[PDB]
RNA sequence: AGUAAACUGAGAGUAGAGUGCUUAGUUGAACAGGGCCCUGAAGCGCGUACACACCGCCCGUCACCCUCCUCAAGUAUACUUCAAAGG
RNA sequence: AAUAGGUUUGGUCCUAGCCUUUCUAUUAGCUCUUAGUAAGAUUACACAUGCAAGCAUCCCCGUUCCAGUGAGUUCACCCUCUAAAUCACCACGAUCAAAAGGGACAAGCAUCAAGCACGCAGCAAUGCAGCUCAAAACGCUUAGCCUAGCCACACCCCCACGGGAAACAGCAGUGAUUAACCUUUAGCAAUAAACGAAAGUUUAACUAAGCUAUACUAACCCCAGGGUUGGUCAAUUUCGUGCCAGCCACCGCGGUCACACGAUUAACCCAAGUCAAUAGAAGCCGGCGUAAAGAGUGUUUUAGAUCACCCCCUCCCCAAUAAAGCUAAAACUCACCUGAGUUGUAAAAAACUCCAGUUGACACAAAAUAGACUACGAAAGUGGCUUUAACAUAUCUGAACACACAAUAGCUAAGACCCAAACUGGGAUUAGAUACCCCACUAUGCUUAGCCCUAAACCUCAACAGUUAAAUCAACAAAACUGCUCGCCAGAACACUACGAGCCACAGCUUAAAACUCAAAGGACCUGGCGGUGCUUCAUAUCCCUCUAGAGGAGCCUGUUCUGUAAUCGAUAAACCCCGAUCAACCUCACCACCUCUUGCUCAGCCUAUAUACCGCCAUCUUCAGCAAACCCUGAUGAAGGCUACAAAGUAAGCGCAAGUACCCACGUAAAGACGUUAGGUCAAGGUGUAGCCC
C-alpha cells in the first residue's frame, strides 16, 4: 500500500482474542451429570473415559478424565482445566485429578 | 525498504536537524511555489526537504502551501502583531532560503541555549523520587547512610518489634 | 491449474439453489413477514421524530407511505 | 542461505579497492579514539584533488527495521537475549 | 523340421504297485504371407486431483449420531429511553 | 515477531497457518527450614458486633479532609477570564484554584451513513435557511486513566426537594458467591490532619506488630522436592501390557524386542520450590499472472502526484455507435411437369408420404470468399451494401454505492417466424438412462417499448511516467525493474452463505459476517504409476487371420474343489490343479479312536505358531539387456538430469548378455541368464531367530 493509504487505514487491528472453553479462566467448578466413553478418531483406537459436567457458568460440556481408572459418579463435584484431548473431537476440558471428589490415580 | 524517494526525510533524526526555530511572533507561514520552471527549483526542494523540519521545530505555527497561483515563488509570514513579512525566493536554493528565514525570524543560538538551561532547573539532582523524575528514590541509596532493610537487616535495637518487647 | 476450488463452489451453489427451490413457499411467507416488521420499524422512526420535537400528532396532512411493498 | 551467504561475502569491496576506485583516502573515525583521523587505505595511483561531492541529502534506501530500532520503536521479547558465547 | 503328428523300446522309484514322469529310436508332413480391434512390447510424445500407485482417487442423495448456528407462530419475562420538559 | 526451531508432499521449491524455545502474573496438583523486606476478597452482592472526629471558657472551627472502591466514563491537560481560600489586618500584588469561554483528549464496529434543528444576522421586532457528516457526523459495544498521581463514584432512582428503602466500595470481621479466602492486634512515641493563644487533646490516617512461598534479599551442622528422559529439547535400565490400558505443546506412540503407556532402575533440568491450566508481553514500509488480493467499463468530485512550461515523431482511412433504406447466396411456401418413395446412420426404429427431384416466383431470419488483414470502440462488443449524424479532454491519478454503460440467459407487453432449440413427447440404447444417438415441437434467439445488471465480463497481468544497467530471475507462465497514484489482500473451510441495508429486481442482484471444525489448505515442479492416451515400428509358432493335430461332447484314468467322515499337511490367476510324490494295502504317517510310557534313540524331545524374522533351493518377468561402485559435468550447487558420429558432457572397474563349453559342426538344442519385481513358494528336506509345550 502507499503511504497515503497506510495513513488513511491506520495501524492494524488484532482480531479480538477468542475465549476458550474455560472462558479465559484457569479452572472451573463443575457437577458431574453422567460418565461414558468416547472413541478417538483414526488412526487411534481406545475407549477414552469422559464425563458431562454442568460448569459453574451454567454451561454443560464434555470433559476427559485422565489416568488409569476413576470413581466419578453423578452429582459429584470436580474441577476442570483447559487443554484439548488431541484425538477426541470436541473434548476441550480435562478433569483435575486430586481435587474435590476426583481423587489421585491409584498407584499401579 | 522504506517507501518513497528520500526516505531519510521520514526519520526522527532528520526532522530534528532543522535549525529554524521561529520567534514567538510568527503565527502563520504560507508557501507559494510553482511545480515547473527552473527558477522555482529551490522553492520546490524547500517544500520537499525543509518544510517538514520547520514544522517539526514549530508545531504550533500554521504552514499552508499554494501551487501555481503566481508567476514566481515567495514566502509570507504573518506575525502576532499583524505585520506581514514577504520573502522572495525565486532563483535561491533551498539552503539559502533556510538561512534567510533563520536570520530574519529565527531564534539565535544564544536564546536557544538559555531556554535549555532553564529546563535543567526542573530536575534538581538533590530531590528524591521515582526514577521518572529523580536520580535516586531513597536516601538509603547514598553510601554511608543506613541501607534499606530489604537488603541489609537492621540491628535488633533499631527495630520496633524488639523495642516494644523490651519496653513491654 | 486444476479446478478443485471451482468444484467446491460449484457444489455449494448447486445445493443452495436446490434448497431455495425446495423451500420457496416457506421463504415467501418469511419474506412477507419481514417486510411488514420493516414497515412498522420505519413508521416508529418517523413517529419518534415528531414526538421528540414536541408535537402530539403527525404534521397536518402527513401520511407515512408504504415504501417496501411491491406496488 | 549457504549459497547466498557465500555470494555476499565474496562480492564485498575492501577499503583498498574503494581507495583505488575513487582515488581518495579512506579515513576511519572511531568514537573510542576521539577525533583522531585514521587512514586505513590510500590510492596506489594518483590522488584526486577535487573533493567528493557532498549531497545535502543522500537518496539511499533505508531498511525500516534499522530505522525503527534506532528510534526505540522496535519491541521484541526475543531480541537482545542473553546467550552462550559464540 | 527330422519339428508337429503317429508308432516302438528303456530307465528312475517299490516287496509289489501310475493311463504319471524321465529318456532312446522309427516313420514323417502342411503353411510361413498379410495385418494391428483385441493381448503385449520398443522408440518418441501428451495428460494426470493416482503414490497403499486405476483392484487408485472421488462426488452427491438417504439412513443413523454428537457439536454449533439460523429461521420461526403465539406468548411471556427482563432491560433501555422520558423532566435534556411545560404551566 | 528472534540468531531461530518443529509440522503440509511419494519427493522438491514457494507461500502459509498452528505450535516450540524466552519473560511475567493468577489459579490448581505435589512439596516446603530460617531471617529481613515488599505485596496481599473473585464479586458496586448482603452484612452480626466493636471501633474509625473531635477540639474548645460557651461562639465558632472541623467532621466537605484522610481512608475506600472501579460501577459509570473523553469534567483530568493548555490558554483566557475570574470567585472562594492562604499571605495577622489592606495587599489593586503573589500563591493556589472553581464556575464560565476557547483549544486538545480511549478502543472496536461503516452490516451504525446520514443526523433531524443540530445555524447565522439584528439593540429589539424579526429576518435569512442554514448547521454536522466517508478527513467518519449520528449511533452501538468495550474499558477507570496519560500512575510523584489523576478522574469518577459514595445503597438505588445520572441528580436527591421527593421516593424506594434502612445502606462496612473506613478498619477488623462474617454470610453468600468465585479457580481466587490476611488479625474481630497495639499505640498516638514519629510524621500528617482537626482544634486550641498555649501547655496540649483526638485520629482503624499512620506507626509498630499478626497471618500467607505471591515476589525480592540473605542464610542454614542436620534437613529436597517437583517435573522431565521418541524428535523439536538436556536426560532410561529391566519388566508388565499387546491399537487394550493409557500417553503428547506440535509431529506422533500402543496390533508380543514399546528408549513414547504403567511400574522399576538410572539420568537430565530447576530448586524451597516445581510448572499443569489460564492471561499477558512479543506483529502494518509485505503483497495482488498461477498461492488470499488489479474488485466488467468510463467520467468527475474533495484532493493527491510531479509524469504539466521547457522538449519533440502515427492527424485522416480499415469490422465503433445510432437512424433510415437496400439484398447476393441459401431456406420456407406456392405452382407446373416427373418419379413412388423421402427422412434417419456405426446400425436401426420412430417420423413424413398434399412426399421427393428439376424449373419459376418468393423474408420483421442470418450476413461464404476478402481476413495469411489486425483495424474500430471505454468496456461489453464490432467483419453484406448505401447515406445522414458521429467517435470527450493541451498534465496525470481519482468511486461495489455518485453519473452513464455493460455478452448470454431471463422478466413484462405487442408483433414477426425461415432455421435453430431448453422443456416436453415419440424412437433407440442400457442392469437402469429422468442422459449421450434419431425425430417432432414449444419458451427462447429477431423487431418495438420497458426492465433485469450477471460471466473463466480473464489478454486471470490496475492507470500514468520511465529504464534495459546493475543482483537477470524461487517454479511455471507472457524477461527483469523504477517513480507515482487509486483499488484490493492477510491459514483453510464454514461462505457467490446468515443477518442487516439498498434495488422496477420477490426462487433475484449488490454489500457480507460469526459460532462449531481442522493442522493444514494452497501454488509451481520432479520421479514413478496409470490412461476405454497420440504417432511410428513391431511380436515369427506369434497378438489377429492363414497351416497341422488336438482340448471343450462319450467312457475310463488321475489331480483339485465342494459334500461326507471320529480321521493329516502343503501348492492353489498368469507363475496351483499325475503339483511336494522318479508314487499312501500295513509301513510310509505327519491324521482319528483307544491304551500305555515319563531324564525319555540323544548332555532330551516337539511335522507346535510365525515363509510377514530367515538360511537353504526355486517360480516369475527372462521367448529380457540391463545392473553398478568410484568420479565428472548440467540445473543460480532443488527434487533431479547427462544424447546427437559431418557428434553438443560424460568416463566407467565389476556383474549379466556376448564369447567359450556339452551334445553330431561354425547350425540347432541344451546349459546359462545379472540387478530388481510378486513381504511369490517352502519352518512338513534339513538347519534356524522369536514365541510356545515339558505326566
Ligand atoms: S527504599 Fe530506602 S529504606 Fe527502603
Ligand atoms: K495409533
Ligand atoms: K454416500
Ligand atoms: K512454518
Ligand atoms: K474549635
Ligand atoms: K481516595
Ligand atoms: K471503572
Ligand atoms: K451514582
Ligand atoms: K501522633
Ligand atoms: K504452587
Ligand atoms: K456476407
Ligand atoms: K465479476
Ligand atoms: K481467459
Ligand atoms: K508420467
Ligand atoms: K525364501
Ligand atoms: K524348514
Ligand atoms: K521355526
Ligand atoms: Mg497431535
Ligand atoms: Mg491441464
Ligand atoms: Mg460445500
Ligand atoms: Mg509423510
Ligand atoms: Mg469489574
Ligand atoms: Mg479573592
Ligand atoms: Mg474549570
Ligand atoms: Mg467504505
Ligand atoms: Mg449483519
Ligand atoms: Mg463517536
Ligand atoms: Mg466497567
Ligand atoms: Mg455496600
Ligand atoms: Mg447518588
Ligand atoms: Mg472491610
Ligand atoms: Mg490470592
Ligand atoms: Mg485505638
Ligand atoms: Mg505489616
Ligand atoms: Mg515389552
Ligand atoms: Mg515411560
Ligand atoms: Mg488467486
Ligand atoms: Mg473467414
Ligand atoms: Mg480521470
Ligand atoms: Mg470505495
Ligand atoms: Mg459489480
Ligand atoms: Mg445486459
Ligand atoms: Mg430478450
Ligand atoms: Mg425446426
Ligand atoms: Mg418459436
Ligand atoms: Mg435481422
Ligand atoms: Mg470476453
Ligand atoms: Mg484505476
Ligand atoms: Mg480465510
Ligand atoms: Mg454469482
Ligand atoms: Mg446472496
Ligand atoms: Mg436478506
Ligand atoms: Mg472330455
Ligand atoms: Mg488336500
Ligand atoms: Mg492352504
Ligand atoms: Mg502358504
Ligand atoms: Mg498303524
Ligand atoms: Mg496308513
Ligand atoms: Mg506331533
Ligand atoms: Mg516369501
Ligand atoms: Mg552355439
Ligand atoms: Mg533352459
Ligand atoms: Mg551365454
Ligand atoms: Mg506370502
Amino acid at each position: 500500500a502507499t503511504l497515503n493509504q497506510m495513513h488513511r487505514l491506520g495501524p492494524p487491528k488484532r482480531p479480538p482474542r477468542k475465549l476458550g472453553p474455560t472462558e479465559g479462566r484457569p479452572q472451573l467448578k463443575g457437577v458431574v451429570l453422567c460418565t461414558f466413553t468416547r472413541k478417538p478418531k483414526k488412526p487411534n483406537s481406545a475407549n477414552r473415559k469422559c464425563c458431562r459436567v454442568r460448569l459453574s457458568t451454567g454451561r454443560e460440556a464434555v470433559c476427559f478424565i485422565p489416568g488409569e481408572g476413576h470413581t466419578l459418579q453423578e452429582h459429584q463435584i470436580v474441577l476442570v482445566e483447559g487443554g484439548r484431548t488431541q484425538d477426541l473431537p470436541g473434548v476441550k476440558l480435562t478433569v483435575v485429578r486430586g481435587k474435590y471428589d476426583c481423587g489421585h490415580v491409584q498407584k499401579k | 525498504p522504506m517507501k518513497g524517494r528520500f526516505p531519510i526525510r521520514r526519520t526522527l533524526q532528520y526532522l530534528s536537524q532543522g535549525n529554524v526555530v521561529f520567534k514567538d511572533s510568527v503565527k502563520v507561514m504560507t508557501v507559494n511555489y510553482n511545480t515547473h520552471g527552473e527558477l522555482g527549483e529551490g522553492a520546490r526542494k524547500f517544500v520537499f526537504f525543509n518544510i517538514p523540519q520547520i514544522q517539526y521545530k514549530n508545531p504550533w505555527v500554521q504552514i499552508m502551501m499554494f501551487k501555481n497561483m503566481t508567476p514566481s515563488p515567495f514566502l509570507r509570514f504573518y506575525l502576532d502583531s499583524g505585520e506581514q513579512v514577504l520573502v522572495d525566493v525565486e532563483t535561491k536554493s533551498n539552503k539559502e532560503i533556510m538561512e534567510h528565514i533563520r536570520k530574519i525570524l529565527g531564534k539565535n543560538e544564544e536564546t536557544l541555549r538559555e531556554e535549555e538551561e532553564e529546563k535543567k532547573q526542573l530536575s534538581h539532582p538533590a530531590n528524591f523520587g521515582p526514577r521518572k523524575y529523580c536520580l535516586r528514590e531513597c536516601i538509603c541509596e547514598v553510601e554511608g547512610q543506613v541501607p534499606c532493610p530489604s537488603l541489609v537487616p537492621l540491628p535488633k535495637e533499631m527495630r520496633g518489634k524488639y523495642k516494644a518487647a523490651l519496653k513491654a | 491449474k486444476n479446478v478443485l476450488k471451482i468444484r467446491r463452489r460449484k457444489m455449494n451453489h448447486h445445493k443452495y439453489r436446490k434448497l431455495v427451490k425446495k423451500t420457496r413457499f416457506l421463504r415467501r411467507k418469511v419474506q412477507e413477514g419481514r417486510l411488514r416488521r420493516k414497515q412498522i420499524k420505519f413508521e416508529k422512526d418517523l413517529r419518534r421524530i415528531w414526538l421528540k420535537a414536541g408535537l402530539k400528532e403527525a404534521p397536518e396532512g402527513w401520511q407515512t407511505p408504504k415504501i417496501y411493498l411491491r406496488g | 542461505l549457504t549459497q547466498g551467504l557465500f555470494r555476499g561475502l565474496s562480492r564485498q569491496e575492501t577499503h583498498q579497492q574503494l581507495a583505488d576506485k575513487k582515488g581518495l583516502h579512506v579515513v576511519e573515525i572511531r568514537e573510542e579514539c576521539g577525533p583522531l583521523p585514521i587512514v586505513v587505505a590510500s590510492p596506489r595511483g594518483p590522488l584526486r584533488k577535487d573533493p567528493e561531492p557532498e549531497d545535502e541529502v543522500p537518496d539511499v534506501k533505508l531498511d525500516w527495521e534499522d530505522v525503527k530500532t534506532a528510534q526505540g520503536m522496535k519491541r521484541s521479547v526475543w531480541s537482545n537475549l542473553k546467550r552462550a558465547a559464540t
